[PDB]
This record gives structure tokens, sequence and C-alpha cells, in this order.
């Protein structure tokens, strides 16, 4: 298939109202990007795009996450990938991945 | 010496650059490297202001509850080193906060949330004072006080 | 002696082995676990091809200008220690780019981006050129060239 685009607008939403960082934390942690990953804000790189791509398989190392010039591609395993069910999936996965307490209270 | 033949002149000098990351379709390393000879023409080229602690106000408003309220005092746009932006405005009087847990540091976590290990500098002062001045605000600046520190 | 009564063979040995990480689905640990000793006979089981700098495509094409006309020269791909490819041609003649920023060392970010940290060898050489010729490429080797280092 093909790679899509991850609004960080909806993640946002989903969670609350997050403030751009945090929602950004919060979809590396979920790709368990490394920490070495430069994002920025939308507002200040409005062109700068996170996609997603569904692959056949992850390697038995780290997950390979591809890199263009202003977007970064995202790799998932998730059968029938688009915006709508990762996001689904995030909001599954958050409570072990980041801690979003002051805006999104799974409980 | 007729030897020698000739000479080389060997300049070692200091560069100061940013912490950049290469970019993929890069036609060259776009990291802002100059001479720290120039500092002194510029003085922007070294400063570094990085570690300040600013009570960040979040944009969803989570937090709004500690700071002067915006009709009193707007708040306004501070850029830092890697030329982002957060919205930053005065704190309220009479407040009880986490001064740490409420500071940009936690808004801008590209490097991490703060821990037990993150502690604040006792070498500190009162920056600037907000009265009300007969419906209308006036901004003090007090940091040059000997009572501010 | 009847009192023991059996025997038992401990073989101590060292192992090569690969640098994977556990899976989440977890029916066990995929990691090629050799005994050393075979590598006295098949040496190539320890090959390490990680090290290299090999300029490398985005697949959106957003480097696509520094490399080789695919009409000319189609890019071929190539696979690490796992199952994972990427796509990398000749680069492109009469052309100036951040060597590192192209490298597969960016394009897949298994291990982070490309830091100041991370510098290129000056022992390298010149492993091929292409040279059009009545329309089609040939391919020159001349690693081993003394003018090529």
């Amino acid at each position: 298939p093909k790679a899509f685009q991850l609004n960080l607008a909806t993640v946002k939403s989903q969670f609350g109202d997050l403030p751009t960082y945090w929602a950004i934390e919060l979809i590396k942690r979920y790709f368990s990007a490394p920490p070495a990953i430069y994002i920025p804000d939308v507002v200040d790189n409005p062109d700068f795009k996170i996609m997603v791509q569904q692959v056949k398989f992850f390697g038995n190392g780290l997950r390979p996450i591809y890199n263009s010039k202003n977007m970064i591609t995202f790799t998932t395993m998730l059968e029938g990938a688009s915006e709508a069910t990762i996001l689904e999936d995030m909001k599954k996965q958050q409570p072990a991945l980041l801690s979003l307490l002051p805006w999104y209270d799974p409980n | 010496n007729p030897i020698e033949g000739g000479v080389v002149q060997v300049l070692p000098y200091i560069a100061v650059m940013k912490d950049v990351y290469h970019e993929v379709s890069g036609v060259k390393m776009d990291n802002e490297e100059v001479n720290m000879v120039e500092a002194y023409r510029d003085p922007s080229i070294l400063d570094d202001e990085s570690i300040a602690l600013i009570p960040a106000l979040d944009p969803a408003g989570s937090n709004a509850d500690f700071f002067v309220d915006p009709a009193l005092v707007p708040p306004y746009t501070i850029k830092n080193e890697q030329n982002l932006t957060i919205t930053t405005a005065p704190l309220k009087a009479n407040v009880r906060l986490d001064l740490m847990g409420n500071s940009n540091a936690n808004l801008l976590i590209q490097r991490g949330m703060l821990e037990v290990s993150d502690t604040i500098d006792p070498a500190g002062r009162l920056k600037n004072l907000f009265v009300l001045l007969g419906g209308k605000v006036v901004k003090f600046k007090v940091d040059r006080l000997p009572r501010a520190v």
C-alpha cells in the first residue's frame, strides 16, 4: 500500500487537547522512535508531514523508520492502517506509552 | 631553509555551531557554524538562555489559573535557541504552583520530562513586577534592586 | 564407577550472535546464533557492513537529483542484517551535496539521526565510474587504482 499522513492536529484532539510537543512525543512513543528524532511544530514548519507506511513485516532489530527531506515516515504492521485506525490504536496503547494526566485521563 | 622551499600557515581556530541534525536531501550541512571571533560583533552567536526556567502557559489552558488574567496582561511569545515559540505570561500574584512543573521545559519535551535530578539554581532574582495602576497595568523592572535577589 | 552410573559431557564455547531485540509477539528470539568454530570454515558469518556509508534514495524522490538518471543506470536495492532493504544508485557527476545527509544512515533511521559526532573515515576510495558511451553506460571498477585513493 501507500503511506498516508497522520495529522498531528487529530492526535491532539483525540487525547483531550495536548500541546504540540506532547502529541509528538506520544507519536514517537507509539512508534518506539529513537530519541534522536527531530520533529518540528506545525507552526514552525507547516509543510512538515508525519507519514505512516504499512509494511509487510518488522525486522528483528529496531523499528525501520524512514526519513524524507521534510517528512518522517513511521512504519506500522497494523492491518488496514489509516489515520483513524492509528488514532484508535494509539488510544488503546497510550496508558503504557506516556502519562498524559494533565490533559487526558483514560480512567 | 632552502631545503624547505616553502611554508604552510596553519591557523587553528574554534568554531561555534548548533546542535543540528543532517538533512536527508541537503545540499550542505545546514548548521550555522561561525568562528567565535564573530561573537564580539554579534553577541547572539554565543547567547545561550536554553536553561532559563520560564513559566509557560499551556495552549490548552490546563494551567491558565496560575497566570495573570489575559484581560490585564495578554500573553506574549518567546522564541528559544531552536526558533520555536512558547506562549509566556507573568505568574498571578498570590499563586501556589509547581514552578518546574509549569516551566517551559515540560511543554518543550524534545529533551525530556523533568525528574528528581532536575533542580533550580539558588542564584536567582525577581525579574518583573506587574502592578495594576488605575485600571491598567504598568510593568516595573525590578531585577536591579537589592531586594529582588 | 557403578556409583556414578553415567557420564555428562559439558561443551563450553563462544557463540557468534546477531544484534536483535525481543519482539512483541514473542514466539522466540530469532537470533542466528552459531558456534565460533564455524568461522574457521566460512568466515563470512562475521561480515559486518553496517559501518559503510552508502548513499540512499528517498522513496519520495526528495533527493533524486543527486543520483544518476534511472533511465541510464537503474537503481538497485541492498539488504542489511535484517530483511529490510533500501534503494541505492550511483551519485550523479557534477553535484554538490551533504554526503552523510544522503547516506543510508539517515534514510533508514533505526539507530537515530546523524549528529556532529558522526564523521567520515578519510581512508576512502573511488569505487566505480559510470561512463555514458553510445547511449548506454559502461561500469569501470577503479577501486584498486592508486589514483582512486
